[PDB]
């Protein structure tokens, strides 16, 4: 299952 | 009425840091981790990314709240607490440590750490 996160401190998201 | 293994890992927090030469992550501030029915909660997580393998990275969580919760439609809740938790990508290994506790219909254990796989 893939790792994905959302950055509260800019507004946008990533996989890593 | 939805899948948990069906959905991606959702993660959020307020600090985020990475190093490409350090090969490591930090998140900080009340890290929430969820997939469908699963809820897992910490203040920090660590992951080492070697690369060359693909999908052998591990998600080591620590700091309070340090709680687990799940609710199945099949009349089956499960919840627990520890100080430290190992979570992973498919089956690889799982353990909860530091005053670990877990309860379910057919299962009741507590101690320093609980042995239970994925």
């Amino acid at each position: 299952v893939p790792i994905t996160y959302v950055n509260r401190a800019t507004x946008k998201c990533a996989r890593y | 009425v939805t899948g948990d293994t069906d959905q991606p890992i959702h993660i959020e927090s307020d600090q985020q840091s990475l190093d490409m030469q350090g090969n490591v992550v930090t998140f900080t501030g009340n890290v929430i981790v969820t997939q469908g029915t699963i809820k897992i909660n910490a203040d920090k997580v660590v992951v080492t990314r070697p690369g060359g393998e693909q999908g052998k990275e591990v998600i080591d969580g620590y700091g309070k709240p340090a709680t687990f919760y799940q609710m199945q439609d099949n009349g089956k809740p499960v919840e627990g607490h520890a100080s430290q938790m190992h979570y992973e990508l498919a089956k690889d290994f799982v353990v909860l440590t530091g005053n670990a506790y877990l309860q379910q219909v057919d299962s009741n254990i507590k101690g320093d750490k609980i042995t239970y796989l994925v």
